[PDB]
């Protein structure tokens, strides 16, 4: 079911897909405790709980320190890091125009997860392909 | 202008007969370039599409 809310764009580095939310909360323990900035929280009063920005005050004009805690925490792309946004792999690159009617003719026709996961899992490893993963040590500060 | 029968093969050398293979592949370029340019051109739209990279991965991977 589609969350009544709409992806906020407005951080340059980072985006919030509602309907990708699965409340798990691990980005809200992540600020609060881990970050220690205490930006995120969840609204569990609201009809459709839903990741909230200081009182649901867009990212940009909140208190985001943009440290990128949330986005590591997330366990699916909810909360994900804009540079990853139609380039991690092949089938990504297509305009979200095309690609929404995409996904509702595959949902219609599709079997079981198993089969269609594993093409998924096809896909994610053809990505090895393109993408390389480098071990680094921040050139910012001594931490 | 007496009788005579022996012939005298031409010394066509190693580059020499090379450059004379070469030459007839670049002469069949030349005679195809209207389909190569065409080729390219779709090979490079291949690629603009993702279609070249989905199969570079398809195999590499
Ligand atoms: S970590 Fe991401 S997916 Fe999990 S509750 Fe928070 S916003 Fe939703
Ligand atoms: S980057 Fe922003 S949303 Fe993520 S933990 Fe830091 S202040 Fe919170």
């Amino acid at each position: 079911d589609h969350k009544p809310y709409h992806k906020d764009e407005s951080h340059p580095f980072y985006r919030y897909d509602p309907d990708q939310c699965i409340l798990c909360g691990r980005c809200v323990e992540a600020c609060q405790d881990v970050q220690v900035t205490e930006t995120l929280t969840i609204d569990w009063e609201r009809k459709r709980p839903r990741v909230i920005w200081d009182n649901d005050v867009p990212i940009n004009e909140s208190s985001c320190v943009s440290c990128g805690h949330c986005s590591t925490v997330c366990p699916c792309n909810a909360m994900m890091e804009k540079g990853m946004e139609g380039e991690a792999g092949y089938l990504t690159g297509i305009n979200n125009e095309t690609l929404r009617p995409m996904i509702e003719i595959t949902k219609g026709v599709e079997t079981g997860y198993g089969s269609i996961l594993a093409i998924s899992d096809m896909e994610s490893a053809m990505r090895d392909e393109r993408i390389k993963k480098t071990k680094t040590v921040c050139t910012y500060c001594g931490v | 202008a007496k009788a005579i029968k022996r012939i005298q093969k031409i010394e066509v050398t190693e580059e020499d007969q090379r450059k004379r293979d070469l030459r007839e592949i670049e002469d069949a370029l030349i005679d195809h370039k209207e389909a190569i340019l065409e080729t390219l051109h779709m090979l490079g739209h291949m690629n603009e599409r993702g279609v070249l990279p989905l199969l570079r991965g398809l195999f590499g991977q």
